[PDB]
RNA sequence: CCCCCGAAGGGGGUUUUUUUUUUUUA
């Protein structure tokens, strides 16, 4: 037990309650690798989004005629924490409902009818952790399918949001993830629809509203970050190739 | 199915010396049950888009239809899905909308608390059935011990 | 490296290695740096612009006085930075009402004193907590402001970290306050700062001086005989791996504060610890880790009164010796010992006492060492310098004491505050409660505000149906209707707070409906609230002779919660239908609202029940009620319970008595009824919440308690108690009877349950079902649920038994375990002191009336020694000790037959051989002389 | 149905450890 969050409205790591930490993206990082591709660190959570595709199906099985298979692969390097594991992640049954999770939130807002006979195919590092990682995987693939230049109908932001007592803290670490229940969002661009919505431990129903509240906020900003981004490295790569 | 079997559960009483344990047929002592500690109830939601798309992303007046417990025939057409678990002490247990149609926040949350009006009724059916059971079994032994 | 961020925010990497027990891990955190972080001083303009809200929406208080206390120069206009150290000493001081007005408590500062001390902390956080016009405290997060954060060097440890991002704070704090002209004093002890490019450095004594009241203050800040010094932690801890050594709790003899006793797990009987030595400077109840003594220094347990004031190898063949320390205690009169090598815990709170008249000297005008005598007779004198040593002579005082060195005889202590005049009301009532530690400050406006807006003007809704009053409240659809019983309240005459009340009316059946209506608390509190915090901080009521300490505002239990007569009333009500016979056939819990025909007193009820002319509806429900609670009373009976009712006893001059509560069949009438409630209430309760359910169960003894009572009663009166079952120790209990002495039976059972273990209050989960059992009501489950005004246990019970009929979800604090243990241990620890506090209280009083009316009284020896007997007055209830100075004359040639029980002296008066039995009813009378009570 | 021819044929749907019991109670 400790000031989780103290009278004074703090945080351990010096934050307030509807504060973000700091959120860097970088696009096109491995063009050599895949179509498209984001780096992107959020807090001390560092990860790789590759996207290959739309491509030739690897079997003429996975081909579908009116659309395009979309895979996603997670990866949770053994050193992303603090303590190594010992253990691979890559088929625990945690790691397959997160994948599963992030192909049926893309599957209806990646325009896959329009690639159809193709297989595109999302292959995530994880390289640090440190708490929220599933709104950082959702904001990964979000930059790095738009990176690709593959058709979506809007931003995916994703966050969480912690619940200690009756205060709702925003964009939680690993420290504040323990010892608190977390609500983690999908939210579809500037909407108030959700894409994607994950509680995972118990949490006070008539208090679960307002945590919402917060979150979609946050996202919000979160979005309007990631889209600072790529006009940017939109402004910069179509003025140089220009002359 | 399984919150229902680990209270109707009963295992073996038993006592303990040191390195050793002595375990008891039904004869021997009375079976006890396990320890619950609360019992949470899961409800379905299925989303569906009777418009297009591109209403459900950028468009007003939102017309996605939710029902409760689909069939095979309405889970198979459905857009979205959420599983939400709760307990008689207004707790979500947890929550999962893993992906597919984007729903309004509001609508979910709704659809949290329709869900509790849901498990209140299920859960005393529960406790009810249970005990029932008991009674009747109480009955069939006081039937054996005397003809 | 650092990077800026959107609104003046920052970040940084804060890195380092915790070293888990053996084992290296790197930690990696962010670390964020802020621009917003008030000074919260009343004469900054530019903080509370840049100042935002919290998550309440919230813009914190500027508490700081922009007019400080104001020193000589080149100090003016001054606030006070306080260091780890100079709160860890003068914690005590800095909770003085006339001094340290104005602090700045820096963020490193409070988590280091976290770190070192977190009681300290926590009176810390308090004072940051509680601020107002009379003391202002203050938390700066100088770690999150970037204007103050400094990052550490290479090779350089974490202290000159610390201290440099303190004085880095108070420099930011010059710097900032200075075009006020506030200046800044680092107190601190630790030879901080070598000149460089500054800041007011002084020490706290050099503070102190500075200050106006200094010689108020001044003596309030810690400062060829020779203790064994105690063993190093490697040496205590491998000795506790080999088993060589055990740790536990020690608990001082009652009348012998140089004998002492640690219970151990293996071991039949606690062993003992003797002299000084032994004891080693250790205090009771302090965790300690012992040693055991060769078989040469084993010792019989002492039959000796001692008190402050009247005192001047191989390790084989130790495990062995454990052995033989084991099978000897089983047997031996003469009990193995052993001694203290260590102190792992010390209690170490304020200690209320009185200052020697032999230490003291009247005509010296300069400071002085005194010895002050604390009022806990367990204790040793302590000694404390001071220059108000004759203003201080006959006042009873507050101390600290800070340490005990092995050079001194005595531990070294520090005056803290004077509480009054020996023998006025105010300084001895004061001085009780602060020994025990109850709380008698006033409630906060925080709990107040907690309270109902309606206030007295609070109605329970005529129709349930009102739209209105449902729109208020939803809950009160489920609330069922009472009201058309005939419901009466019994209780004492001084009685102002009603918790129960009853009802029995006859049914179709030809049973019995009876109601046991308990007032609905938990209506009014909620948890979470301030009101509950405070109301769970104090685990119950206490009662004392004149005064009653309330654990919730009189508004809800002078007033609101309690079930007054001819007023709508909420309640929680338990309905039975009862057998003829009083068994129970059926039982429900209902939330419902009543309204009370009458509030009786018991002579009152008793009287009208005897009364034949009388034979009203409500008379014959009341003696229904009587008969089924006898019916009641006698399954108990056979079923093995040792109930015993003990002398309740409370006075009322009520300017400028010992009024006593006489036994009436009404009283019986009330406890059984009650016991019922509790029992069907735990029933449920455990039934709904089968882990976390509000329990309370009584332990049955082991033999050794009891057999030296035994001894003493065959050895004497040729009696014997069996204590191999709870009905066999009842009716062996019940064979006891002396033919001339009707009274000496009640005696024996009194003894007899003063062998017993105490009761305590647990959750469900903390034990097997089996364990749940209450030895003294020979019941298989209990609990306390009848009254939720005076006690925290009743309300807990009260929202379980709302979450067991569905009325309302239980709250989260009573369904996780370590909440409700932190609360059990609280509510067990302020019971027992409660108790304590009574009985104390009520000694005291009654010392005062015999020694102002000389008044004979009779008593029953119930101890006896070689240098003293302590004898009980029965009527009282009351027990006292009696020095053989005072007993007699010539004590030299008094004799103590310790297999016989006897004290043979000769009386001071005039003389002719005495012999003082154990058991002997004697007449005593009550002189108080110095240099008290004593035998007629 | 797109693809040539000319005015119908041929080819194609993609097999973390921030460091003395009990009861009522002024
Ligand atoms: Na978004
Ligand atoms: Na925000
Ligand atoms: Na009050
Ligand atoms: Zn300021």
């Amino acid at each position: 037990r400790l000031e989780i969050y103290s009278p004074e409205g703090l945080r351990l790591d010096g934050r307030r309650w509807n504060e973000l930490r700091r959120f860097e993206s970088s696009i096109n990082t491995h063009p050599h690798a895949a179509d498209g591709s984001s780096y992107m660190e959020q807090g001390n959570n560092k990860i790789i989004t590759l996207v290959k595709g739309p491509k030739e199906p690897r079997l003429k099985s996975q081909m579908d005629t009116s659309k395009a298979l979309l895979n996603v692969s997670v990866n949770i390097t053994k050193f992303s924490k603090f303590e190594r594991s010992k253990s691979s992640h890559k088929n625990e049954r945690r790691v397959l409902e997160i994948q599963t999770s992030l192909v049926r939130m893309f599957e209806k807002n990646v325009m896959l009818n329009i690639y159809p006979r193709t297989v595109i195919d999302i292959e995530i590092h994880v390289l640090e952790q440190d708490g929220g990682i599933m709104g950082s995987l959702i904001n990964g693939i979000t930059l790095a399918l738009i990176d690709a230049g593959i058709s979506m109908f809007d931003y995916i932001s994703g966050i969480s949001v912690g619940l200690y007592d009756t205060t709702p803290l925003l964009d939680t670490n690993s420290l504040e993830e323990n010892a608190m229940s977390t609500v983690t969002l999908g939210v579809v661009g500037k909407s108030e629809k959700l894409s994607l919505l994950l509680v995972e431990d118990k949490i006070p129903l008539d208090r679960l509203e307002n945590v919402l509240a917060i979150g979609i906020a946050g996202a919000h900003r979160v979005r309007d970050l990631m889209d600072e981004e790529l006009r940017k490295h939109a402004q910069k790569r179509v003025s140089n190739a220009s002359a | 199915a399984v919150m229902a079997g680990l209270m109707h559960f009963k295992k073996p009483d038993i006592t303990v010396h040191g390195e050793q344990i002595i375990v008891h047929p039904v004869n021997e002592r009375e079976p006890v049950p396990l320890g619950i500690l609360h019992i949470p109830i899961c409800v379905t939601f299925s989303f569906f888009n009777p418009q297009d798309t591109e209403e459900n992303i950028k468009g007003e007046t939102n017309s996605e239809i939710s029902i409760i417990d689909a069939t095979l025939k309405e889970e198979l057409l459905r857009d979205g899905v959420l599983t939400v678990t709760l307990n008689k002490n207004r707790e979500v247990v947890q929550v999962s909308k893993a992906g597919g149609l984007p729903m309004d926040a509001l609508t979910l949350m709704k659809c949290c608390h329709e869900a509790y009006s849901i498990i209140e009724k299920i859960t005393d059916q529960i406790l009810q059935l249970l005990k029932e059971d008991s009674e009747k079994r109480n009955k069939y032994a006081a039937m054996l011990t005397s003809e | 490296r650092r990077k800026r961020l959107a609104d003046g925010l920052s970040v940084t990497q804060k890195v380092f290695v915790r070293s888990r027990n053996g084992g290296a891990t790197k930690i990696v955190r962010e670390h964020y740096l802020r621009s917003d972080i008030p000074c919260l001083s009343r004469s900054c303009t530019k903080c509370p612009q840049i100042v935002v809200p919290d998550a309440q929406n919230e813009l914190p208080k500027f508490i700081l006085s922009d007019s400080p206390l104001e020193l000589s120069a080149p100090i003016g206009k001054h606030y006070v930075v306080l260091d780890t150290n100079v709160v860890l000493q003068a914690i005590d001081l800095l909770e003085n009402p006339n001094c340290f007005f104005d602090v700045i408590v820096p963020q490193i500062v409070l988590d280091e004193v976290r770190n070192k001390s977190y009681p300290v902390y926590t009176r810390l956080r308090t004072l940051c907590r509680d601020s107002d016009d009379h003391k202002r405290f203050i938390v700066f997060h100088n770690e999150f402001s970037e204007h103050t954060f400094v990052e550490r060097l290479p090779n350089e440890t974490i202290n000159d970290r610390n201290n440099r991002a303190i004085r880095k704070t108070c420099q930011w704090y010059s710097e900032h306050l200075k075009p006020y002209d506030i200046n800044v004093v680092l107190v601190t002890n630790d030879r901080l700062n070598r000149e460089a490019a500054n800041i007011i450095t002084k020490s706290l004594v050099q503070y102190i001086e500075l200050l106006p009241n200094a010689d108020d203050i001044r003596d309030s800040i810690p400062q060829d005989f020779t203790f064994p010094e105690y063993y190093s932690t490697a040496r205590v801890m491998g000795g506790l791996k080999n088993g060589v050594l055990y740790q536990g709790n020690i608990q001082i003899s009652e009348y012998n504060f140089l004998e002492g006793s640690v219970s151990l797990p293996r071991f039949s009987k606690p062993v003992l610890i003797v002299g000084q030595k032994n004891l080693n400077r250790a205090f009771n109840g302090d965790q300690v880790i012992v040693e055991l003594l060769p078989q040469s220094e084993w010792k019989a347990p002492s039959s000796i009164v001692l008190d402050s004031e009247h005192f001047d190898i191989s390790d084989k063949q130790r495990r062995l010796l454990a052995k033989d320390a084991m099978i000897a205690q089983r047997s031996k009169k003469i009990q193995p010992t052993a001694k203290v090598v260590y102190i792992q815990r010390r209690s170490w709170r304020q200690y209320v006492g009185q200052l020697a008249p032999s230490s003291v000297d009247p005509q010296s005008s300069s400071t002085q060492n005194v010895f002050v005598i604390l009022m806990d007779k367990c204790l040793p004198k302590v000694r404390i310098r001071t220059r108000r040593a004759a203003e201080l002579l006959d006042k009873r005082i507050v101390i600290s004491i800070d340490s005990w060195p092995t050079t001194h005889k005595y531990p070294l202590g520090h005056f803290v505050r004077d509480l009054g005049t020996i023998e006025s009301a105010q300084a001895e009532t004061e001085a009780l409660l602060l020994e025990h530690d109850v709380e008698y400050r006033p409630f906060s406006k925080k709990v107040l505000e907690c309270l109902p807006a309606e206030g007295h003007d609070w109605k329970a809704p005529t129709k349930l149906d009102d739209p209105e009053a449902v729109s208020k409240d939803p809950l009160l659809t489920k609330r069922k209707d009472l009201r058309d019983k005939l419901i009466c309240s019994i209780d004492p005459p001084g009685c102002v707070d009603i918790n129960d009340a009853l009802h029995a009316k006859k049914l179709p059946n030809g049973n019995w409906e009876v109601g046991v209506h308990i007032a609905d608390v938990t209506h009014f509190v909620k948890p979470g609230t301030a009101l509950d915090a405070e109301g769970a901080a104090r685990g119950t009521s206490v009662y004392l002779v004149d005064k009653r300490i309330d654990m919730l505002p009189m508004l809800l239990g002078t007033d609101l919660c309690s079930l007054k007569p001819y007023v709508d009333r909420f309640a929680f009500s338990v309905i039975w239908e009862l057998d003829d016979s009083a068994n129970i056939v059926n039982v429900n819990f209902m939330k419902s609202v009543i309204r009370s025909r009458e509030a009786f007193s018991y002579e009152q009820a008793q009287l009208r029940i005897d009364d034949k002319t009388q034979n009203d509806e409500l008379t014959m429900g009341m003696r229904a009620l009587l008969k089924l609670s006898v019916k009641l009373k006698q399954k108990r009976l056979e079923a093995g319970a040792l109930n015993l009712a003990s002398p309740e006893v409370k006075v009322h001059m009520d300017s400028e008595e010992v009024e006593i509560k006489k036994l009436l069949a009404t009283n019986s009438l009330v406890e059984e009824f009650m016991l019922l409630a509790n029992i069907s209430v735990a029933r449920k309760i455990y039934d709904a919440f089968p882990q976390t359910a509000m329990l309370r169960r009584h332990a049955a003894p082991p033999s050794t308690n009891f057999e030296i009572l035994n001894e003493m009663l065959n050895t004497r009166k040729n009696m014997s108690i069996s204590l191999e079952s709870s009905k066999a120790l009842a009716d062996s209990l019940d064979r006891c009877v002396d033919p001339e002495d009707p009274y000496f039976n009640t005696l024996v059972r009194i003894m007899s349950t003063r062998c017993m273990m105490a009761a305590q209050y647990f959750y469900s989960g903390a034990y097997s079902y089996p364990d749940f059992r209450h030895y003294g009501l020979a019941v298989d489950i209990y609990t306390h649920f009848t009254s939720p005004i005076r006690r925290y246990c009743d309300v807990v019970a009260h929202r379980q038994l709302a979450g067991a009929i569905g009325y309302e979800p239980l709250s989260l604090t009573h369904r996780d375990k370590n909440k409700m243990d932190m609360i059990c241990r609280n509510i067990n620890r302020k019971h027992r002191n409660a108790q304590f506090a009574g009985r104390a209280s009520i000694e005291y009083y009654v010392g005062q009336v015999m020694r102002n009316n000389e008044s004979t009284e009779t008593g029953y020896v119930i101890k006896v020694f070689n240098n003293g007997i302590v004898v009980l007055v029965p009527k009282f209830g009351v027990e006292g000790l009696i020095r053989l100075d005072n007993l007699t004359e010539d004590p030299n040639s008094a004799a103590f037959d310790e297999v016989e029980y006897k004290l043979t002296f000769v009386p001071t008066n005039s003389d002719k051989p005495r012999d003082v039995y154990v058991f002997d009813k004697v007449e005593v009378q009550v002189r108080s002389v110095m240099d008290e009570l004593l035998l007629k």
